């Protein structure tokens, strides 16, 4: 069967490259618009994120889908620096160091997809590429300390650090 | 058949 | 899975009704009479007295080769392949060396026939007999064998 | 007296012996072969249970997806399992064994070269395995009322196949087979503990992985659904394992966790295991039953017989019935908006049955026939061997000509 | 060009492969595989060179097929997805493969026979509204096949990626009655070659793997002339044994398997088919003909297609023939063979027949009116402009 | 019991039963079913063949044989197993014991009545037999000596004029065009809106479709017209693995082929024509009987319209003063055997047997002076 | 196809 692919997107959902730039609910600031549902392209790669790093085969039906490989791909990375904090607030600090960093974009070396994904033309939509996955980038982290540490020792817990060595089918922002 | 339709 | 059909017909064979196969030639004029091939008094005559290297080109002289029979060739194998058998080891070479290109060629023909039916000691004699004839006439003579569409 | 017939289903990871006219088979031992680590040497080995423990021998497992890979061994592992297990002279006894239904016409000569030549037995017969998993169930269905008409999903350790069966005849041209099967799941499940659970012994994680299966193991409805389930209520579906070392026999424990449903998964999401692979189970049986002919349709999908150890799993054929039955009506559903909605066709009764006999259904299959006469007829002779050579044994249902 | 200088474009459009050039073309122009395929992510796969669009089509998907999930969009004849079929008609009417402008264009194509009303009606109704072809023609393939061969009598044999047809012609007169299908063609064999391959343990599940099949069957796979004498060379010999090497750098190794595909065609039954082969189908047509037109179909006997280009098959097709003549007319006279007239027209460019034909039949009456089916016309009658070539739609 | 058997043996159907008795017994097809696969699972009445009913049963698993085709039987073997599946299992009686009565087309080759009468005794044993014509049993049925009958079944389509129990063999015709044809047409046609039909089982499934849905138009080129405007005539179908299907314009374009044969490429005339011609070549004197006794028999005459437009074509080229009247009872489909089971029943008829003593002296040739 | 065959 297909693998979980994202129910979020809509025409009226602006499109950066060839990206869907979708709502999100932070207090961080970039180009991404304010959300009001309980429920994101953030929250739902997380919900999606266990389940996908099995399959081997990713169908790209729309925009979307490249918003969702992107965070599933740098979850994957939040993991490895994690593992190692002995404490959640440890790990917040870890999580805003790593978003600041400037992974690879579409386009330019490092990024594992630049075959299917559209490099910014002009320079204007560079910035706002770079400034949107620094959006996701950040809550995204902020959101994994919530779930990764066990309340009851303040540390991981070994059912997500499991999912260290599964990368997404096996590409990296590395 | 033998000479004309099959049969 | 099966057919429930009469799939008879695959089974005739119409190939073997056909025209365009091959036809070699053969001698017209050998087939009213054929070559008297070396006759055994002639070779045996000089066999009694020891000469063998002169019954040896008269076995050599006479080949019926045009001849569509296949006794005679029989019994020119036979006398031939007699006196290949009698020589001795030291002489061959001696023998060999006499014959021109086209005997060594009939000779080898006649070597590659008596390994088809071999008796008690034919053979070790006649691999001697293969490596003076190889020598002189190389692979050469082998292949006027293979391709020689008309048997001693 | 007149002796009955030796029955041998070599699988993958166990295999069957008895004799016929039997209910369950004499022995179930798996398909091992011990050997150490010129002259009698070769005669120092051990199969079976005897095999495993010993420690200064060497555990060789000969079959893979149901087909032999070294005639060294096999030709070993049979002349045990006659003369030591059986003990049957076999110029007396006549054999069926089994195949699958992908084995090589030369893995067949090279059986039938075995025991006629080697052992001199005067008769054989090699049957498809999952088909006389479909005779057993027959028996349990009530006389009379026997539904000749079925389809088979025969899964044990190596291979999982789809064969149909309509009026007793075998549909061999729209057989499937898929390669995924308890050994895929196994070493799916000895991965994951690799990468979580630290402390099991390389030496007994198959031993672990195989303890999960059996016992933890089950079927989920949907997959993602499960992991939530395992964080937001973890003390529900979260087990413990305790095992025993060999070497310190100190027990380790271990955490039994989203394994519990990831491996039964693969019938259904088979790129988990083998990437070469992507169709479910649920699919690969409406294709195999839609390439049937349009009258042996509807009595096929109403009687699905999940046959084989890897079928054993909790609620199997709960969601293969619920894959079928969307799939089912949904077609109905397209074809009666087609044709102007005019008419309602009927729906479809699908039923998948997991009957009682598992680890001894193709052998039950096989005594059942081989107590009859008409074993006695089918089975290729000493004297078509001498005559017609090892060919005879060429041919299977799932090919032509 | 016609006189007003609109060129005059043939186009296949085929199951497997499209065929489109321009009229009096001795060659076409591009020759691709009909497929459209959108990107995909596999963890096997490695690339970020290329730029993978989200539609690739023709010989930029086939060559890009491992980064993508192709999908057919015609299948035995009969089109499955419109939106998919629409993208590959723009690939050929684009700047990758005649870069034509539609509306100043006349158009010439080809349906199948047997086939269903609503796959024709919806080509034309597509060709007049979304790239408003100036004027339009749907021929039969069978007659195109005499066209390029220049006939006016032979029964036909075209067998193709999904359909295998047989349409008899007797000095122009149609035989509609005589008309058969067979449904066997070189994806059914195609098919077949991955089952057997499965024997060996190669597997070819995915989508993309299904044309790296296809390159093994043109290459290797051939048809036997007495089946039982290769059959004997597979076990005494192994000389049909070849190798084949994969984009992937993996190589196998294939032998029995090159025979027994193809033979599907004459023994169909090894593919679930219950029936006769194309060669007892094509006696059983002629001898439904009349019996005075039977004398001149044995003699004009026209293959095209590119299922007939397996090594043998002409040959093989002229033996089952004569088998039959001899079992059935002549009741079993040897003697009476060497009368039996019989020549299977096999030239090497029966590849490409049905295109050939519309380019001579395009050529023939670029310059007419009364021939083609006009804008205007359809904006008019609609579908029932097909009258003109009496189709009857309403 | 001594009563006499009586067996039809139509192209595609076997009607038998006793004689004196009102309807048959037993009605099965004449189909003979050889599997398609290997059977594997031993011990489950797996047999070689399958004959009537067990057949279409079966159908999906076998390669449905029509022994006969046009009214000539092609395969011996198989219909061996056809009237040995009547005596012994369907009827359960011994031929032995009772005579039978068989049935025949007309203008059929001598050698399918010499191998028929060869294999009652030869094979079963018969004390005797008989071999009438399928048309003039119709008749017997009808309880008349005048009138001109058109038996339509699966294969054939024959006229039989009689007048006075006086048969004129000149004036009758016959027409290689039944139901067989008609089934395999609408197979082609029914590729236009999208449904392919091709194996044996899927011509069954045709079959019924043509005997539930197929009707005759009184005029063909306005309901053409019908169909082209509204959906009225479009009735569905549902095939046994749920599908369904539609069907309009078919419905009358299959039965036409008997009122325009050239649809499928023959050049014959209409049975409209047919038994026109026939009655035109009797005598001047009877014309007007036999425009008044037209019997029909044969399943084939058992669509709706078809009594209809007969009448309708025969009285267009017929004289306006001459009344025509057709016959169409509601068994029809049957006659044929129910005038069977009326002939032999009677005492005249117990001397034109041929007994087993008197092929015994002259052989297989004396159904030719015995059976007219 | 609708009915019968995919196509
Ligand atoms: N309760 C169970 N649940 C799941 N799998 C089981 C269970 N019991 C046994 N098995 C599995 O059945 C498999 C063997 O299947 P079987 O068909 O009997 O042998 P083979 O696969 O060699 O033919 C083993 O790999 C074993 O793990
Ligand atoms: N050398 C070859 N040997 C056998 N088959 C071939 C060869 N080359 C091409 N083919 C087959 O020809 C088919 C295409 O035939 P064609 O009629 O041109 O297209 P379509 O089937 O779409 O009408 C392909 O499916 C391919 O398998
Ligand atoms: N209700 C019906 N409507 C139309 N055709 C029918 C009907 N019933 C039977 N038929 C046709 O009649 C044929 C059989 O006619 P019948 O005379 O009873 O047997 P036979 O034709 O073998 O002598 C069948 O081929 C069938 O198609
Ligand atoms: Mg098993
Ligand atoms: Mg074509
Ligand atoms: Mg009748």
């Amino acid at each position: 069967m297909p693998a979980y692919h994202s129910s979020l997107m809509d025409p009226d959902t602006k499109l950066i490259g060839n990206m869907a730039l979708l709502p999100i609910r932070s207090q961080f600031k970039g180009p991404a618009p304010r959300e009001t549902k309980d429920t994101d392209i953030v929250d739902e790669a997380i919900y999606y994120f266990k389940a996908n790093v099995f399959f081997k085969n990713y169908e790209i039906k729309n925009e979307a889908d490249r918003t969702l490989i992107y965070i599933t791909l740098y979850i994957s990375e939040c993991l490895k620096k994690l593992q190692k904090c002995n404490s959640k607030s440890q790990g917040e600090k870890e999580m805003y160091t790593l978003g600041i960093t400037n992974f690879p974009i579409p386009g330019e070396p490092g990024f594992p997809l630049n075959a299917i994904y559209a490099k910014p033309a002009n320079k204007q939509e560079d910035e706002v590429m770079r400034a949107y996955l620094q959006q996701l980038r950040q809550e995204t982290g902020l959101r994994l300390c919530e779930k990764v540490f066990d309340p009851q020792n303040d540390k991981p817990s070994k059912w997500w650090t499991c999912f260290v060595k599964r990368q997404f089918m096996n590409k990296s922002l590395s | 058949w033998x000479a004309x339709c099959p049969a | 899975a099966r057919n429930t059909l009469s799939s008879r017909f695959r089974r005739v064979d119409i190939d073997e009704f056909d025209e365009n196969k091959f036809v070699d030639e053969q001698e017209e004029a050998a087939a009213a009479a054929a070559e008297p091939g070396p006759d055994p008094s002639e070779v045996d005559g000089l066999l009694r007295q020891g000469d063998m290297l002169r019954a040896f080109h008269a076995a050599l002289r006479n080949s019926p080769v045009n001849t569509k029979n296949q006794a005679v060739k029989e019994r020119a194998q036979g006398v031939v392949l007699k006196v290949l058998t009698n020589f001795k080891s030291s002489e061959i070479e001696q023998a060999v060396q006499s014959l021109d290109r086209n005997g060594v060629d009939l000779l080898m023909k006649y070597i590659y026939k008596g390994f088809e039916k071999p008796t008690e000691n034919s053979s070790a004699v006649l691999l001697q007999w293969h490596e003076k004839a190889l020598a002189v006439g190389g692979l050469g003579s082998i292949i006027r064998v293979l391709t020689a569409r008309k048997t001693v | 007296g007149r002796l009955p017939a030796c029955v041998v289903d070599c699988g993958t990871g166990y295999t069957k012996l008895g004799y016929a006219g039997n209910t369950e088979p004499q022995f179930i031992i798996p398909s091992c072969i011990a050997i150490k680590e010129k002259g009698v040497d070769d005669l120092d080995f051990f199969i079976g249970d005897e095999a495993i423990e010993k420690p200064t021998y060497a555990t060789k497992w000969p079959i893979r997806h149901g087909i032999v890979e070294d005639w060294d061994l096999m030709e070993r592992f049979m002349e045990q399992v006659i003369f030591k297990y059986l003990r049957a002279e076999p110029e007396d006894h006549y054999f069926l064994l089994t195949e699958p239904p992908l084995n090589t016409p030369e893995n067949r000569e090279y059986t039938a070269e075995i025991m006629f030549e080697s052992f001199n037995v005067p008769g054989l017969y090699i049957a498809v395995q999952a088909v006389l998993a479909l005779a057993a169930s027959w028996t349990s269905r009530q006389v009379g009322e026997r539904t000749l008409t079925g389809t088979v999903i025969d899964s044990g350790d190596g291979v999982t196949h789809v064969i149909p069966v309509a009026e007793g005849y075998v549909i061999g041209s729209c057989i499937k087979h898929i390669p995924i099967a308890g050994r895929d799941i196994t070493y799916f499940i000895q991965q994951l503990l690799r990468d979580r659970e630290v402390g099991i012994p390389p030496e007994q994680s198959l031993e672990t992985a195989k303890a999960v299966k059996e016992r933890y193991s089950y079927v989920c409805p949907d997959l993602v659904k499960e992991f939530n389930k395992y964080d937001t209520d973890g003390s529900k579906w979260i087990k413990q394992y305790t095992g025993i070392n060999a070497i310190s026999k100190k027990e380790f424990s271990i955490d039994v966790g989203y394994e519990r449903f990831l491996g039964p998964e693969i019938f259904f999401h088979p790129e988990f295991a083998n990437p070469d692979f992507t169709q479910p189970i649920s699919e690969v049986v409406d294709e195999v039953i839609q390439n049937c002919p349009i009258d042996v349709r509807r009595p096929l999908y109403k009687n699905i017989v999940l046959s084989g150890g890897s079928t054993m799993f909790r609620d199997f054929g709960r969601r293969l019935q619920r894959d079928l039955k969307r799939t089912v009506d949904a077609r109905l559903k397209l074809s009666e908006e087609l044709s102007g909605g005019r008419l309602k066709p009927k729906p479809i009764d699908v039923q998948v049955i997991t009957h009682h006999m598992q680890r001894y259904a193709v052998w039950f299959g096989g005594s059942m026939l081989a107590s009859t006469p008409e074993f006695y007829q089918v089975c290729h002779t000493k004297k078509d061997y001498e005559e017609i050579g090892p060919s005879i044994c060429r041919h299977n249902p799932v090919f032509g000509v | 060009m016609d006189s007003q200088g609109r060129k005059v474009v043939v186009c296949d459009n085929g199951t497997g492969f499209v065929k489109c050039g321009y009229a009096g073309s001795n060659f076409p122009e591009h020759i691709f595989p009909a497929l459209v395929g959108r990107p995909i992510i596999r963890s096997t796969t490695k690339v970020g060179n290329i730029e993978i669009k989200d539609l690739m089509v023709g010989d930029e998907a086939s060559e890009l097929r491992s980064m993508l999930e192709v999908n057919y969009p015609m299948e035995n004849g009969i089109v499955r997805n419109w939106d998919d079929m629409k993208h590959l008609w723009d690939y050929t009417f684009g700047p990758e493969k005649l870069n034509i402008d539609t509306r100043n264009c006349k158009i010439l194509l080809t349906e199948p026979p047997m086939n269903p009303t609503k796959n024709r009606e919806k080509i034309v109704e597509v060709m007049f509204e979304t790239y408003q072809f100036s004027g339009v023609y749907v021929a039969i393939q069978a007659v195109l096949t005499l066209y390029a061969q220049g006939l006016l009598t032979g029964v036909v044999v075209d067998s193709g990626d999904g359909v295998t047809h047989i349409c008899p012609v007797y000095e122009g007169f149609s035989l509609p009655h005589l008309t058969r299908r067979l449904d066997i063609a070189g994806r059914d064999i195609t098919r077949y070659l991955i089952k057997l391959l499965l024997l060996r343990g190669y597997a070819f599940n995915h989508s993309a793997d299904f044309e790296t099949v296809r390159m093994i069957k043109e290459k290797l796979c051939y048809v036997g002339y007495n089946i039982e004498q290769e059959q004997k060379l597979a076990l005494e010999t192994t000389v049909l044994v070849e190798s084949y090497t994969l984009p992937d750098g993996r190589i196998i190794k294939v032998g029995g398997e090159r025979f027994e595909a193809p033979e599907a065609l004459f023994q169909p039954h090894l593919i679930n088919v219950e029936g006769v082969g194309v060669a007892e189908l094509l006696f059983n047509t002629i001898q439904a003909a009349d019996i005075d037109t039977r004398s001149e179909f044995y003699k004009h006997i026209v293959l095209s297609g590119g299922s007939t280009m397996y090594p043998g098959l002409p040959s093989r097709l002229e033996r089952e023939l004569k088998q039959l003549y001899l079992e059935r007319v002549l009741k079993g006279d040897v003697e009476k063979l060497s009368k039996f007239k019989i020549r299977i027209e096999d030239p090497p460019r029966r590849k490409h027949m049905v295109f050939l034909g519309g380019a001579v039949l395009a050529d023939i009456m670029k310059d007419k009116d009364n021939f083609w089916m006009t804008r205007q016309e359809y904006q008019e009658k609609g579908v029932r402009v097909l009258e003109k070539l009496g189709v009857t739609v309403r | 019991d001594i009563a006499a058997l009586v067996v039809d043996n139509g192209s595609g159907m076997c009607k038998a039963g006793f004689a004196g008795d009102d309807a048959p017994r037993a009605v099965f097809p004449s189909i003979v079913g050889r599997p398609r696969h290997q059977g594997v699972m031993v011990g489950m009445g797996q047999k070689d063949s399958y004959v009537g009913d067990e057949a279409q049963s079966k159908r999906g698993i076998l390669t449905l044989k029509y022994p006969i085709e046009h009214g000539i039987v092609t395969n011996w073997d198989d219909m061996e197993k056809i009237w040995h599946h009547t005596f012994y299992n369907e009827l359960r009686v011994a031929p032995e014991e009772h005579p039978v009565l068989l049935t025949e087309a007309p203008l059929n080759p001598k050698a399918n009545r010499e191998k028929m009468t060869q294999i009652m005794f030869e094979t079963f044993n018969t004390p005797a037999m008989y071999v009438a014509i399928q048309a003039v049993l119709s008749l017997y049925a009808s309880g008349r000596t005048t009138g001109i009958v058109m038996d339509s079944g699966d294969g054939v389509t024959h006229t039989v004029p009689i007048y006075e129990g006086y048969a004129l063999p000149h004036a009758i015709l016959r027409l290689d065009l039944a139901g067989r044809d008609l089934t395999d047409y609408l197979m082609k046609i029914l590729t236009e809106r999208g449904y392919s039909f091709t194996t044996t089982a899927e011509r069954e499934i045709v079959r019924d479709i043509k005997e539930k849905l197929c009707y005759v138009a009184l005029d063909f080129e306005q309901e053409m017209a019908t169909a082209a405007s509204s959906s009225s005539l479009e009735k569905s179908y549902e095939l046994p693995d749920g599908q369904v299907i539609t069907i309009g314009n078919e419905r009358f374009r299959c039965p036409e082929a008997l009122f325009q044969p050239s649809f499928l490429g023959m050049e014959s005339c209409g049975i409209h024509e047919t038994t026109f011609n026939s009655i035109m070549k009797c005598d001047v004197d009877i014309r007007k009987d036999l425009y008044a006794n037209t019997v029909l028999s044969g399943g084939t005459t058992m669509y709706p319209g078809i009594a209809d437009r007969m009448q309708k074509e025969i009285t267009a080229l017929a004289p306006s003063t001459m009344k025509i009247k057709i016959i169409a009872p509601p068994e029809r489909k049957y006659s044929v055997w129910i005038g069977g089971s009326i002939l032999a029943s009677l005492s005249t008829f117990q001397q034109m047997w041929i007994s087993k003593q008197e092929y015994d002296e002259s052989g297989p040739s004396i159904v030719h002076r015995k059976c007219f």
